[PDB]
RNA sequence: AAACUUUCAACAACGGAUCUCUUGGUUCUGGCAUCGAUGAAGAACGCAGCGAAAUGCGAUAAGUAAUGUGAAUUGCAGAAUUCCGU
RNA sequence: UGAGCCCGGGUCGAACGGCCUCUAGUGCAGAUCUUGGUGGUAGUAGCAAAU
RNA sequence: GAGACCGAUAGCGCACAAGUAGAGUGAUCGAAAGAUGAAAAGCACUUUGAAAAGAGGGUUAAAUAGCACGUGAAAUUGUUGAAAGGGAAGCGCUUGUGACCAGACUUGCGCCCGGCGGAUCAUCCGGUGUUCUCACCGGUGCACUCCGCCGGGCUCAGGCCAG
């Protein structure tokens, strides 16, 4: 019953329904005691086991992930292309101001025209440090401002990130972050996002407030060109020294092309008797820290992102080159599920 | 809707307007009153053709016991009926207006 | 607008599920009821005890008039029985529960039973009809509340 | 100026529903009104405290009718084609865009419509804003 | 449209026909069009196929892909080709299956009966042209 | 016959006509002055007649139907071009439409002072919306949505984040990335990790 | 079975009728009243001539 | 305050309603005349590798001959069975 | 006014609607109504045939 | 071969094991019961555990599409959350409190300056189609006329509610 299909050779539904319970009830029966009757034997022999535990591995699909065979459209890993090398510079020619040291950073934050998500959008400002929400339009009959004049106001007046939290539903949906840059260095980079799953840490149970200090940033499984892109974007946008004594991190955590954001605070405590020690991937029981945890209490929001497109400027209107816009997500790159474009 | 005549003009467009869809073929001795007023509505629009004007003369004089109808009036527009000389002169003065005012 | 909230983390939860099992409703919903929000050890000493006749599981909801003794001081209602095929099917359903814990890696000793829920199966078509039933619980780490840093004035 | 024309002020004679008696009771009993029969029925004897009967006294003024409480008329569009029907009379008028229409279509109508001055109730249905 | 009496045009006796044909008519069902420059070679638009023909796809999801027939399946209507395979979750490789429809001829397993099927076809053609023509 | 049609195409049915439920039917025919099916304005009722249209290269046009060529539907229409000066354009009108019913004087005017000030308004929406900039585009399609849900879920329970916030964060004190008195830890528990 | 399917008509009222829906069709605005899309066509009757 | 009872929201159960589909049914119409002692209609028993059901067949038993088509069967086992061929 | 209609949000996957007419197996709370499903009684009566 | 027919409580009792299952001594009575998915690709493997059962992990565009499978109402039930309950509930008119949700006029025309460019501007040239007097193009220019765009300047008008 693996191969052919029941609904289509029996005509009866009854019948049908009879001969597959029947069948799956044999079936259940025969794999628990083979199961068994393996167990019996594994327990005499404990080698058998062995040669089980390295024959058998689940499938995986980061495993199975397919890559193509550096121009920020090939999915190729980058420590790949390194040590392939042993045995990016087109990214930092195409984005030199991204790529020596990066000023002290001050962020900017606002929210699409007429929009009524403030609270949301300060509590983003609130997890980016050395940061001002500022409302768009300050009533519903006023000048509309448009994202180029916001980034050259702020610009003028020495910021270096512009963030723009777009709204739908009456809950934020999109996160365009533009960078000024220093002196003479037009605008750049807008890499915008799609923030979804977005929940307060109000809501969130069992938490806490982010306090005055600067908070580490761990950027966890970014591989291809446009990963290592909208990593030192962040890296940008947050803070170069954390202050270690006020023990908070940021993480932004990517598989699959989805970006998960949280915040939580360290508490670095011995191993209770009932708990185990953290056990490493592929080489378990890392060496060293042997008796001791990690605490973790989430202290900022939940949100997902999903990276849909960078431009060249601030925004389509404002890219005016041949090269305007420099990636954009595609319901047909996404087709195939081991396609990640990161 | 082809009209034609089967004596002159034959039976070749028959088929080869058959085919084309949505127009159809009717002889001029068979005129059909479902492809004329179709659904109910009039206003059909009919390629005609002069054998076929020809004989729509030859038939409704040749059909026996019918004859074309006398119409209860004769000029049609009723715009020329009222706003004719004879009318306007004959009628009597207005009473009022097309919209009156309020008295109290 | 409003924010539910949110669930708590997968890799801080547990899930355990049965379907379609042989005892019946009543009786299930009365022992998850009596088990909800306990320690789990806590709740597995309560439904040994339960089998061994020493504990009573009280009846709130779903009550018949069978039993008026002391064992019912504990929780304040007068009737209490002992549902035997219950406290064993969720004995084993808390151990697949914990196992399942064990295998995604967490605390053994801190797991506390947030949800327990006690659902009617489609009836055994034989009048004299069964009423199976569906238990699905969900077990978490016991939350951690953990240090402030003194925040720097600049 | 950007409104519907002057108008006679909207005034609702009654604006909660007729609720069907028993309906309350009954769930069979759907909330649509229906007209008793009872000869000793009370509503329909129309005692005191107890649910009361459409009528055309409760029927609404004619200037007022029909009229959305921006003033405009509710008009059921789905293309550009009825968009260009409303160019005429978009103070007397307001785009509704049917439930049915896709998402190009309803950003077409929104666009011929705001070109048009024609105000639409839905404008947010299927669409978002991209800088 | 339909003049002749003996053909129907009934969805239901269409659809029961061509759920419940025999093999010869399923066989004639799952015949597919030649390439082109077998088309210019035979004069024949197509014929029905079999298990030794070079095939190229030029629809669903393995759209270019090129390899010889391997079965005809005429139960469900579909056809096995090489190298056209999917994995089921022990790994073991069953094909894909294919349409004639969706399949298209660039080479021919010439035997006898091949050979007088084209013959046949060709002759009526030209015939035909020929009729047409003058 | 203009009173028959008009009885046939008010009572019976018409291809043009759009009835409401606020009272009001709408008359779809392209060349009619109001939007309204109605006697004073049935293109095909009144055999004299009038229209204002504007060509899709921002010229406006004025059209007049005869009952002399009440036939010849190619040759209905004479067309007129309007100029863009507003008082001469309506003074044109004025002489092109003279002995003309009121009525179809007046609705003419209407529609040409119309659709000049939708001309104004359109260039005025276009400006506004070249200086902002934003663009209206369509919201993810449903399939697309349950894709990305689907996905994101198993992506999740494949991330397992807190466990791997808690290995990143050992990985790093191991490594000593928090330097030489750590204010991050205590120096019991330090002493451990030595 | 036996319910009535088939209506008659007299035939004067059929023939009454057909001539009414023939000046319907010479009647010009009567196409569009009914949906013919008659724009195009230099005469509403369109005798066309029976040589081609 | 809990328990119990009532109302509502989210979620989850039960159940198969609504929309969709139809190798079916019903009615009408057209062409033709054909069961049996040379064993009829029907009943039973057997025939397959795995056959429960259904179908086919009759110890030549999912059948043989002959003709036609022209490279299969197919749920699994199978042939050294057959491809310019009675 | 009303029987009802339109839209927003979720689900969902292949057809559907407005108007003019034509047609009818066309509108439900009852009928100790039909079928199916599901409750209180009740985890009660009692371990009785069936199971 | 067809239909202004019925569309799984309908249509023949039977769309599927249907005169089958089943009942009766017997003549006879006689049901219920359709839909995974495009393609089984029908969940490999690890791990619980006696099961028509789970946790991972995988297939699919989607598995809260998993042979209990197109969608999945109401009756009834459970968990969570809010409120209420001194011997009935439920309903009507009218506020108040709490919770959640929505978001008011869609908010512009006109005049006057300076520049720029296009045009029924030019008794300008050429071509085309035509209702033969109306149109549409190609080519020059800006003396006059009219439009816009830019940068100034001034004015007015507006939706609702109170005094
Ligand atoms: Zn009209």
């Amino acid at each position: 019953l693996s191969r052919v299909s029941l609904a289509r050779t029996i005509g009866n539904k009854l019948k049908r329904q009879q001969l597959y319970i029947q069948a799956k009830k044999a079936n259940s029966r025969a794999k628990h005691e083979e199961r068994h009757r393996r167990r019996k034997e594994e327990a005499k022999n404990p080698e058998l086991k062995q040669k089980r535990l390295e024959k058998n591995q689940p499938a995986s699909i980061d495993k199975k992930r397919i890559w193509d065979d550096d121009s920020l459209g090939a999915v190729v890993d980058v420590a790949e292309l390194k040590r392939r090398r042993l045995e990016p510079d087109s990214l930092t020619s195409q984005f030199p101001n991204l790529f020596e040291p990066p000023p002290v950073p001050k962020i900017l934050v606002t929210t699409g025209i007429n929009g009524t998500i403030h609270k949301e959008a300060e509590e983003i400002a609130s997890i980016f440090p050395n940061a001002t929400y500022i409302r768009r339009t300050a009533h519903r009959y006023a000048y509309k401002y448009s994202v180029r004049e916001i980034a050259k106001f702020a610009k003028n007046r020495g910021y270096t990130a512009l963030l723009v939290v777009q709204e739908d539903q009456k809950r934020p949906s999109r996160l365009v972050v533009v960078h000024l840059n220093g002196e003479g260095v037009p605008p750049g980079p807008t890499l915008t996002y799609t923030i979804r799953n977005y929940a307060p840490g109000k809501a969130i149970p069992g938490h806490g407030r982010a306090t005055n200090h600067y908070p580490e940033l761990l950027l966890n499984n970014f591989k291809t060109p446009l990963g290592l892109l909208a990593a030192k974007s962040m890296h940008i946008l947050f803070p170069s020294k954390p202050e270690l004594a006020g023990r908070q991190v940021v993480t932004l955590h990517n598989q699959r092309d989805y970006i998960f954001f949280r915040r939580h605070r360290y508490v670095f405590r011995e191993a209770r008797p009932t708990e185990k020690n953290v056990v490493g991937a592929d080489g378990k029981e890392m060496e060293g820290v042997k008796g001791i945890r990690a605490g973790l209490q989430e202290i900022g929001p939940r949100m997902t992102l999903k990276l849909r497109r960078v431009d060249k400027g601030v925004g389509r209107a404002g890219s005016e080159g041949p090269d305007a816009v420099k990636w954009e997500w595609k319901a047909k790159m996404e087709k195939k599920r081991t396609r990640f474009n990161l | 809707l082809i009209v034609y005549s089967p004596e002159h003009d034959g039976k070749e467009l028959v088929k080869g307007f058959r085919n084309i869809p949505g127009v159809e073929t009717c002889p001029v001795d068979a005129l059909n009153l479902l492809q004329l007023a179709p659904g109910g509505h009039l206003g059909r629009f009919i390629v005609w053709t002069s054998a076929a004007i020809k004989q729509l003369d030859a038939v409704y004089e040749s059909k026996k016991g019918f004859f074309l109808p006398a119409n209860i009036v004769s000029q049609a527009d009723l715009s020329r009926l009222i706003n004719s000389t004879e009318i306007q002169s004959v009628l009597r003065a207005p009473k009022g207006e097309a919209r009156t005012k309020r008295a109290c | 607008v409003r924010y539910a909230a949110t669930e708590i983390a997968p890799t801080k939860s547990a899930r355990a599920r049965g379907s379609y099992l042989r005892v019946s409703f009543k009786n299930t919903r009365e022992t998850a009821q009596a088990i909800n929000g306990w320690k789990l050890q806590r709740a597995l000493t309560f439904l040994q005890n339960v089998i061994d006749k020493k504990e009573a599981v009280p009846m709130r909801r779903y009550a018949g008039s069978t039993g008026r003794t002391a064992q019912g001081k504990q929780w304040g209602v007068s009737r209490a029985r002992w549902p035997v095929k219950s406290a064993q099917f969720l004995i084993g359903l808390l151990k697949n529960a914990e196992a399942n814990a064990d295998a995604k890696g967490l605390d053994t000793g801190n797991l506390i039973i947030k949800h327990i829920q006690v659902n009617q199966a489609p009836k055994q078509r034989r009048p004299y009809m069964s009423n199976p039933c569906h238990i699905e619980l969900i077990l978490t780490e016991a939350e951690e509340t953990v240090q402030k840093s003194e925040a720097v004035v600049r | 100026m950007v409104a519907a024309k002057k108008h006679v002020p909207i005034v609702k004679k009654r604006t909660k529903r007729f609720m069907r008696h028993q309906s309350d009771r009954f769930k069979c009993l759907d909330s649509a009104w229906r007209k008793p029969k009872g000869i000793d029925n009370r509503v329909r004897r129309r005692f005191k405290g107890n649910l009361a009967m459409p009528s055309i006294g409760y029927g609404s003024n004619k200037k007022t009718k029909h009229m959305m409480p921006s003033g405009h008329k509710a008009f059921l569009v789905h293309n550009v084609k009825d968009v260009e029907l409303l160019l005429m009379h978009n103070r007397t008028y307001a785009a509704e865009i049917a439930h049915n229409v896709s998402s190009r279509k309803r950003i077409d109508i929104i666009t011929r419509a705001k070109q048009l001055g024609v105000k639409v109730t839905n404008a947010k249905a299927k669409v978002t804003t991209e800088v | 449209m339909k003049v002749r009496p003996t053909v129907s045009s009934s969805r239901r006796k269409a659809r029961k026909a061509h759920f419940s044909a025999p093999s010869s008519v399923r066989r004639v069902i799952m015949s597919a069009p030649l390439s082109k420059e077998l088309r210019e070679k035979y004069n024949v638009r197509s014929i029905p196929i079999r298990k030794g023909d070079e095939v190229q796809i030029v629809r669903g999801a393995h759209k270019d892909k090129e390899g010889k027939v391997t079965s005809v399946y005429r139960l469900k209507y579909v056809i096995h080709v090489e190298r056209v395979t999917r994995e089921k979750a022990t790994g073991q490789t069953v094909p894909i299956g294919i349409h004639p429809s969706n399949v298209v001829i660039t080479k021919l397993h010439l035997d006898k009966d091949r050979e007088n099927i084209l013959a046949r076809i060709k002759a009526g053609r030209e015939q035909v042209a020929k009729a047409k023509g003058k | 016959s203009d009173e028959i049609v008009w009885q046939i195409i008010n009572q019976q049915f018409c291809a043009f006509k759009l009835k409401t439920t606020k009272g009001q039917n709408f008359c779809r025919n392209e060349y009619s002055v109001s939007g309204l099916c109605n006697r004073q304005s049935c293109p095909l009722a009144n055999s004299r007649y009038a229209t204002v249209r504007q060509s899709p290269k921002g010229t406006i046009y004025l059209y007049i139907k005869t009952i002399e060529r009440s036939h010849m539907p190619s040759k209905w229409w004479e067309k007129i071009k309007l100029s863009q000066n507003y008082q001469k354009a309506l003074e044109q009108i004025d002489q092109r439409l003279q002995f003309f019913p009121k009525f179809l004087i007046h609705k003419c005017k209407q529609r040409l002072t119309r659709l000049v000030q939708v001309a104004i308004r359109m260039r005025r929406i276009a400006a506004e919306e070249a200086r902002l900039g934003e663009k209206l585009v369509p919201k993810m399609a449903p399939k697309i949505k349950k894709r990305e849900e689907a996905r994101e879920r198993k992506a999740l329970a494949a991330a397992k984040l807190e466990r791997t916030i808690e290995r990143e964060l050992l990985d790093r004190l191991r490594q000593g990335a928090y330097g030489d008195q750590p204010l991050n830890c205590n120096p019991q528990i330090w002493k451990k990790v030595l | 079975i036996w319910r009535k399917w088939h209506v008659k008509i007299n035939q004067g009222q059929k023939r009454f009728a057909t001539a009414s829906a023939l000046a319907a069709s010479a009647v010009a605005p009567l196409l569009m009243a009914r949906g013919h899309q008659v724009s195009t066509v230099p005469e509403v009757p369109l005798v066309v001539d029976s040589a081609a």
